[PDB]
């Protein structure tokens, strides 16, 4: 999972 | 090194970062992006690849992705991050990351340097030799985005001679450079066994795993198959075994019983008998860990009147001998191995530019500082000094930047 999330 | 960074959230972007991972990805919470012009960018204290360990006291070491997102989104305007760069690297390279890096500005200045009358090689060298390899890839990306042309092709047209060789080598990733150097050593009717030996004997398991993958991606064939085509005999078997990159990893315990047995086996296979049991030498020197083999070669001195290097010279000849000699040096003292190869590349008439360039490019972010120490200790003058006497022009300046300085 290359999962990115902006914060 | 755990460090604390205070970030002030802005209503556009929040922290201005993106994160990757979590425990469900068996990863620590990692900063993936830092948006230009946002909150975390203006701190100039956070780097991509940082592990966020806590947010205003809330521990994130064993947090999932969603747990970290919620903790990072909940935190008020002022945010204290405890971060720790967890990106593995070397502290003994001479080329460090540039501390005010702007990939767009560098790409724009490199475009200006290329288009200027006569080409501004000084600016091109001053930039590319003073950026890390990762930063060069970002410069190459921004260059293609702004000019709509690949950076490597533009520099090949603008540059020539040895300077082109250095600059184009610096632009490849480490695995890409080694793969292309390996392909070059097996091109045409002949074979450059010296260059083939230098790379295969000195690269670690992790480095070789990446070379094997990238080589097939670049040339649509396995590296091992090309080695088999261009080598033969015991030299082929040693090169194929080494290129697999499945050397035993450095364990916690020292296996003294096996150290002694390997030493006797190396002695029985060579100096003690007529001829040589080359398969036994290949097995021991390719399978055992490097710290183990260092102790084996010392214990070998207890049984043999000659040390391992002198034993190789008396037992085998040709490419096989050169392979074993290079391999043992890489095991005993790899920075000294490269220091000696650099010296041989310059000591005599002219310069062996291919070897000099390949070492300065490939070791600049690994162990160039140790290479320099061994060089100055043995030869009395610095590597910097020797490069000065053997090269000239912008080619010289690029190599001096890769050297990193005087000793
Ligand atoms: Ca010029
Ligand atoms: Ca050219
Ligand atoms: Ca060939
Ligand atoms: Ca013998
Ligand atoms: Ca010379």
């Amino acid at each position: 999972t290359r999962r990115e999330t902006e914060v | 090194q755990k460090r604390g960074v205070k970030v002030l959230k802005q209503e556009l972007g929040g922290l201005g970062i993106s994160i990757k991972g979590g425990k469900e990805n068996k990863m620590p919470i990692l900063i993936s992006k830092i948006f230009k012009g946002l909150a975390a960018d203006q701190t100039q204290a956070l780097y991509v690849g940082d592990a966020i360990l806590s947010v205003n006291g809330a521990d994130l070491r064993d947090a999932t992705h969603d747990e970290a997102v919620q903790a990072l989104k909940r935190a008020g305007k002022e945010v204290l991050l405890e971060v720790k760069y967890m990106r593995e690297g070397s502290a003994y390279g001479s080329v460090k990351a540039y501390t005010n890096f702007d990939a767009e500005r560098d790409a724009l200045n490199i475009e200006t340097a290329i288009k200027t009358k006569g080409v501004d090689e000084v600016t091109i060298v001053n930039i590319l030799t003073n950026r890390s390899n990762e930063q060069r890839q970002d410069i190459a990306f921004a260059y293609q985005r702004r000019t709509k042309k690949e950076l490597a092709s533009a520099l090949k047209s603008a540059l020539s001679g040895h300077l082109e060789t250095v600059i184009l080598g610096l632009l490849k990733t480490p695995a890409q450079y080694d793969a292309s150097e390996l392909k070059a050593s097996m091109k045409g009717l002949g074979t450059d066994e010296d260059s083939l030996i230098e790379i295969i004997c000195s690269r670690t398991n992790q480095e070789l795993q990446e070379i094997n993958r990238v080589y097939k991606e670049m040339y649509k064939t396995d590296l091992e198959k090309d080695i088999i085509s261009d080598t033969s005999g015991d030299f082929r078997k040693l090169m194929v075994a080494l290129a697999k990159g499945r050397r035993a990893e450095d364990g916690s315990v020292i296996d003294y019983e096996l150290i002694d047995q390997d030493a006797r086996d190396l002695y029985d296979a060579g100096v003690k008998r007529k001829g040589t049991d080359v398969p036994k030498w290949i097995s021991i020197m390719t399978e055992r860990s490097v710290p183990h083999l260092q102790k084996v070669f010392d214990r070998y001195k207890s049984y043999s009147p000659y040390d391992m290097l002198e034993s190789i010279r008396k037992e085998v000849k040709g490419d096989l001998e050169n392979a074993f000699l290079n391999l043992v040096q890489c095991i005993q003292n790899k920075p000294l191995y490269f220091a000696d190869r650099l010296y041989d590349s310059m000591k005599g008439k002219g310069t062996r530019d291919k070897v000099l360039i390949r070492i300065m490019v490939s070791r600049s972010e690994v162990d160039m500082l140790k290479i320099r120490s061994e060089f100055k200790r043995k030869y009395g003058k610095s590597l910097y000094y020797y490069i000065q006497q053997d090269t000239k022009g912008d080619y010289q300046k690029a190599l001096l930047y890769l050297c990193g300085g005087d000793d």
